[PDB]
């Protein structure tokens, strides 16, 4: 098996941390949620390929700009991270997460991912982003929003139903082998 | 780690770590609050566990078994003794706290009510300066250690065979050299995620929820020294790229 290395980003509210537990545990836990994740190294098979993918979470280095840069050494993948209940997080995504990641890892493949999807059809998120003049984000603007900044893809999941992690790893490995 | 720290910690959360007849004892707030603290001391068990991987399976081993020029095995592991006493003397303290919590004759049910003042003691005083000068040096050499052991990988057969060697195992699957350095940089910044979570859940007696926004506090402004104090060594760096910074 060949060793690649994952890195997620995006902002504080995103669900990078949760989506990396419930990928690593193929569970979303149902006694005790952790608040932060260590590390882990997953066994992937995609497309006939062995791969062992190291992954890493970002979230508490948001406000520390000389630490957060020590994630990014040797990457092969970075997913980048918006929720889709938060439009603002998905305007953090062009100027200030794209422009650093393509700095620091120059050449290496970003999918732009929407987590928290099954938020779309919830009522309560609808009725809270209408007091701000607000909705959901489209799945036309997260594709837009992946075109615009050069990314590799655009995928979207749901940490909370499972629905689209499996995929989100399974592509991310093969755009690591590229 | 030792084998009864490791059972205490087994548990995915502090309401799985102790007995079903003691945990119906308490209410839903409690358990909540409890679940957060246990996953601080368990994170840190772990923490400590990633420094002693490095200080006496990596560093010792490559000192006992290779023939390295001087300089490169302090290179690889900056400032880990330091680490090592500043994390084991914390986890004394937090498990210390759990062990005196724990009803008579039980190894496994507590309940931690006063957690605030030790994390303020940690992130204040000479502790809190250790802490700042060991992560700004740590931190500032962590580019330079990653390119010594790529290096040295690359190059050196024996040093290569020693790597395989003891990584082989699958406990150390998570803890290569490079995932151990990174692990360590990336630790100091899951502390506000966990405090603050601690905090949501410990409104209940007011001393503690002010000993936790105190202690919240102090963690971000060495966070933020730690921060400002970083600057990138890299072996062979002229004067002229540092002053021209
Ligand atoms: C200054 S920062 O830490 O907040 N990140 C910025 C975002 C904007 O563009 C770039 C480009 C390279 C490197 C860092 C950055």
């Amino acid at each position: 098996a060949i060793r690649k290395k994952l890195v997620i980003v995006g902002d504080g509210a995103c669900g990078k941390t949760c989506l990396l537990i419930v990928f690593s545990k193929d569970q979303f836990p149902e006694v005790y949620v952790p608040t932060v994740f260590e590390n882990y190294v997953a066994d992937i098979e995609v497309d006939g390929k062995q791969v062992e993918l190291a992954l890493w979470d970002t979230a508490g280095q948001e406000d520390y700009d000389r630490l957060r840069p020590l994630s990014y050494p040797d990457t092969d993948v970075i997913l980048m991270c918006f929720s889709i209940d938060s439009p603002d997080s998905l305007e953090n995504i062009p100027e200030k997460w794209t422009p650093e990641v393509k700095h620091f890892c120059p050449n290496v493949p970003i999918i732009l991912v929407g987590n928290k999807k099954d938020l779309r059809n919830d009522e309560h998120t609808r009725r809270e982003l209408a007091k701000m003049k607000q909705e959901p984000v489209k799945p036309e603007e997260g594709r837009d929003m992946a075109n615009r900044i050069g990314a590799f893809g655009y995928m979207e999941c749901s940490a909370k139903t499972k629905d689209g992690v499996r995929e989100v790893f399974e592509m991310a490995t093969r755009a690591a082998l590229q | 780690s030792m084998e009864m720290d490791e059972k205490d910690f087994a548990a995915d959360s502090w309401s799985l770590a102790v007995d079903s007849s003691f945990l119906q004892q308490h209410k839903k707030e409690v358990m909540k609050q409890q679940d957060v603290i246990y996953e601080l001391i368990q994170t840190e068990l772990h923490h400590v566990r990633t420094l002693k991987i490095m200080t006496r399976l990596f560093r010792t081993g490559m000192l006992e078994e290779l023939h390295l020029e001087p300089g490169v095995v302090q290179g690889l592991f900056p400032c880990v003794d330091e680490l090592s006493d500043i994390h084991t003397r914390f986890l004394s303290q937090l498990l210390e706290r759990r062990r005196q919590a724990l009803c008579p004759g039980s190894t496994r049910n507590f309940v931690i009510h006063r957690l605030g003042d030790l994390l303020i003691s940690q992130f204040s005083g000479p502790s809190a300066e250790q802490m700042c000068k060991t992560y700004s040096e740590f931190c500032s050499r962590h580019s330079k250690a990653l390119k010594l052991y790529k290096e040295l990988y690359a190059r050196d057969k024996r040093f290569q065979q020693f790597i395989r060697k003891v990584t082989r195992p699958a406990v150390l699957k998570r803890h290569g050299v490079q995932e151990c350095i990174l692990l360590v940089t990336q630790r100091i910044t899951k502390y506000p995620l966990l405090i603050s979570r601690i905090l949501q859940h410990s409104h209940g007696i007011e001393e503690e929820r002010q000993d936790l926004t105190t202690a919240l506090g102090l963690v971000k402004e060495l966070l933020s020294n730690v921060d400002e104090g970083i600057y990138q060594l890299e072996k062979g760096a002229r004067l002229q790229e540092i002053y021209n910074r």
